[PDB]
RNA sequence: ACUAAUCGAACCAUCUAGUAGCUGGUUACCGCCGAAGUUUCCCUCAGGAUAGCAGUGUCGACCUUCAGUUUUAUGAGGUAAAGCUUUAAAUAUGUAAGAAGCCCUUGUUACUUAACUGAACGUGGGCAUUCGAAUGUAUCGACACUAGUGGGCCAUUUUUGGUAAGCAGAACUGGCGAUGCGGGAUGAACCGAACGCGGGGUUAAGGUGCCGGAGUGGACGCUCACAAAAGGCGUUAGUACAUCUUAUGUACUAGCCCUGGGCGCUCAAGCGU
């Protein structure tokens, strides 16, 4: 796998390799990254103390930073954002192109026939 | 656990492309209100099978009243109750004029002489006793025994509580 | 300088609300049901719930 | 209090012992308010709760300023702009909830409730399937507005 | 304490208000804002500096932005089920959520590679009246001087080592050191609630026999006072076996009791709902 300077990386530290393993606290931690080296991948991280956030810079080698996948969803956003707003021009019409957080649901019938709906009850200790 | 009324339950999983139209399950819960008999509803629900609240949905709520609430009949309760040294089995039987009277008079009785709460007691079956001989219960059967007739000694009378002195000691003989 | 509670002062309500001098003139909160012989209950919605 | 319920309160408006607030039903709220449960009371408001709270307990929030919704023309200077131009149109865009509700429910500032006439129940620190207070109730919010508003 | 025996030897004025540590003290009122034991880097021990938290002023954009939160997408962990490590999940926990953005096209480079294969600097487009989730809006960003702590204590949770058992150490959160009020008959614990001066109404935690404001209130039962499959011919509640015109009698289960604040209370003023 190769790696830039800027991109998102994820560690995941496994437990094959023991040079140079960072902590507990950054085991499966993403973040950006600054300096690539022969092994070594130097990661900027952010940290969470008490109201707070301190940054830390760090080197990971190859054998446990992956590709993130955490913009993968923005990108797919856009290119679907933009294409179906190309498709409303063209046409005419509005489409709602931002996200709903699922409202909850609306009245509907159910019908008996064909499902008695069965009687249970709790069952004894035996 | 105060006023119960019977509610009749039915609920099923959220259907899926996979199961359209599921199996519609009902259950008969005692509870104070509405909002009780569906938690207690999805309570046994996941106990039993893999259905929970999240991916749940319920179909109906309804009261389920007394067909003759003004006759007195005998109730069998089957039981089932979570103490410190485990879960048992028991039966008692009631004398009430209907089924929410007689699990009004389980509930009490249950945490008098066992200490069991409403969360550890289970309903398994209660069910009116339609024959005499099918009584399995002693202080019941002097009551279902013929020609019934018992004085009343020593009633305290009602004094009111207001009236902190009286002037003439009272009698118990009414 | 002085805040009137429109449910208690039915002048304050009046001029919140100008439809409510007519809302209780025609008494529209005793809107009697709909007239007509109500059906029975099926029989099998009563199997139900006095089922075991 | 943890602070991470304690941000949701500031969020959801409730800063403060018998603070009310409108909020829509929604799986981002949904969540939101499941968490600040130990702290919180909710059910589903009818018409008449609505209309109690708007008439008795309605204040907007006029350039940070609570000014109580004495007039018409107090909700036409801030919400005429969504077609909202009375009171009656603030309480239809609450109870029936339209396309403008993010706007109308933070009009009004949090309704400051007083304390239920009759009391709490006695352990009010449960959830209200266990006998107390607090928690999801339902349509059994109205008999605890009615008390309080 | 006294006696005997043991060790030592001045005073005055000035330098001199000597210096070092370490105590004790440090003088009206009101108003506003209000903390800390924590990050990085040096070197004598005798500890320094810094970051934070804070106060006064001061300067730049305009709640555009931001956020101890949820949701959506995607990492990371163990514990059941589960398949032949994949499966689906609890619980807390990273990252991203537009115009400061995207994709691909075309040139160059001091970098890299078989090669725009990438990276950087330049070209093209589109949406500014849903600009691409919810909720919030008292938005921030940046300088100076000036503090006080910079080394603690308690509780939870997680985690690590270990003891005959102990115990010990970190990190996180809340708090204390710097808090009044109602309760806890009492309190350094805990429960509620945090504070300008008053009137009225309603409550919480706790209570309503008297001391004590509030019920000798209502429904149904039980009781009379360490420790183990323990002894009960005390009582009540439930289960399992056996006899019977050919009502019982044996062993368990559960209550709870005998053995193992004051006044006072017993169809409670005790216990459970």
């Amino acid at each position: 796998r190769t790696y830039r300077v800027g991109d998102i990386v994820d560690i995941k530290v496994n437990g094959a390799v023991q040079k140079g393993m960072p902590h507990k606290f950054y085991h499966g931690k993403t973040g950006v990254v600054y300096n690539v080296t022969k092994s070594a991948v130097g990661v900027i991280v952010y940290k969470r103390v008490k109201h707070r956030y301190i940054e830390k810079r760090i080197n990971v080698r190859i054998e446990h930073v992956k590709p993130s996948r955490s913009r993968e969803d923005f990108l797919r956003r856009v290119k679907e954002n933009a294409e179906l707003k190309k498709k409303a021009k063209a046409e005419g019409v509005p489409v709602q192109l931002k996200r709903q957080p699922a409202m909850p649901r609306e009245a509907h019938t159910v019908s008996i026939a064909d499902n008695k709906p069965v009687t249970l009850a709790p069952v004894a200790y035996e | 656990m105060g006023r119960l009324q019977e509610y009749q339950v039915i609920g099923r999983h959220l259907p899926t492309e996979a199961n359209p139209n599921p199996a519609l399950y009902r259950m008969r819960i005692f509870a104070p209100n509405e909002v009780v008999a569906k938690s207690r509803f999805w309570y046994f629900l996941r106990g039993l099978k893999k259905v929970k609240k999240a991916t749940g949905e319920i179909v109906s709520v309804n009261v389920i009243s007394e067909k003759h609430p003004l006759k007195v009949k005998n109730f069998g309760i089957w039981l089932r109750y979570d103490s410190r040294s485990g879960t048992h089995n028991m039966y008692k039987e009631y004398r009430e004029t209907s089924r929410v009277a007689a699990v009004e008079a389980m509930y009490a009785d249950m945490a008098a002489r066992h200490r069991a709460r409403f969360r550890s007691i289970h309903i398994l079956k209660v069910v009116e006793l339609e024959k005499t001989e099918d009584v399995k219960r002693p202080y019941i059967k002097q009551l279902v025994a013929k020609n019934l007739s018992f004085p009343l000694p020593h009633r305290v009378p009602k004094i009111s509580t207001k009236k902190i002195f009286s002037a003439k000691r009272p009698s118990t003989f009414s | 300088v002085q805040k009137k509670n429109p449910l208690r002062n039915k002048q304050i309500m009046l001029r919140l609300n100008p439809y409510a001098s007519t809302f209780a003139k025609e008494k529209l909160g005793e809107v009697k049901a709909e007239e007509g012989k109500p059906p029975k209950v099926p029989a099998s919605f009563k199997e139900l719930l006095h089922e075991a | 209090i943890p602070p991470k319920p304690r941000k949701i309160l500031q969020l959801l408006r409730l800063r403060q012992i018998n603070n009310g607030v409108f909020v829509k039903v929604t799986k981002a709220t949904a969540e939101m308010i499941k968490i600040v449960e130990p702290w919180v009371a909710y059910g589903y408001p009818n018409l008449k709760s609505v209309r109690e709270l708007i008439y008795k307990r309605g204040y907007g929030k006029v350039n940070g300023q609570r000014i109580p919704l004495t007039d018409n023309a107090i909700i036409e200077e801030n919400l005429g702009k969504y077609g909202i131009i009375c009171i009656e149109d603030l309480i239809h865009e609450i109870f029936t909830v339209g396309p403008n509700f993010k706007q109308a429910a933070n009009f009004l500032w949090p309704f400051k409730l007083s304390n239920p006439n009759g009391g709490f129940r006695p352990r009010k620190f449960k959830h209200f399937i266990e006998g107390g207070d607090l928690g999801n109730r339902e349509e059994h919010i109205n008999a605890l507005i009615r008390a309080m508003n």
